[PDB]
């Protein structure tokens, strides 16, 4: 029935890395210390 | 002489000190209120 297509993507952060789109959450380099903090963590449980 | 008794690993107790920072963490909601909502409100709004 449309004139028009009637669906629209929305995106927390967008943009162009130069010649294509990108575009992230919040979470996108926040999971680089998160694995990290969990690997010093892990370690010490072997000695445990 | 004297006996020189386990003061308990510094490894086991850095490992705890990660412990009790891993659940105090998903206990907060990002409340700040003694009632519903208050930036917990993502889970009173799928309630309603």
């Amino acid at each position: 029935a449309g004139e028009h297509i009637p669906i629209v993507p929305v995106f927390g952060e967008w943009g162009f890395v130069e010649d294509k789109e990108v575009y992230e959450g919040v979470v996108r380099l926040t999971k680089d210390g998160q694995r990290l903090r969990n690997m010093i963590m892990s370690f010490n449980a072997d000695i445990v | 002489a004297y006996y020189e008794n386990p003061e308990v690993p510094q490894a086991n107790a850095y490992m705890l000190e990660a412990a009790t920072s891993a659940v105090k963490e998903v206990a907060t909601l990002g409340v700040d209120t003694e009632a519903v909502n208050g930036g917990q409100v993502a889970f009173d709004t799928v309630n309603q």
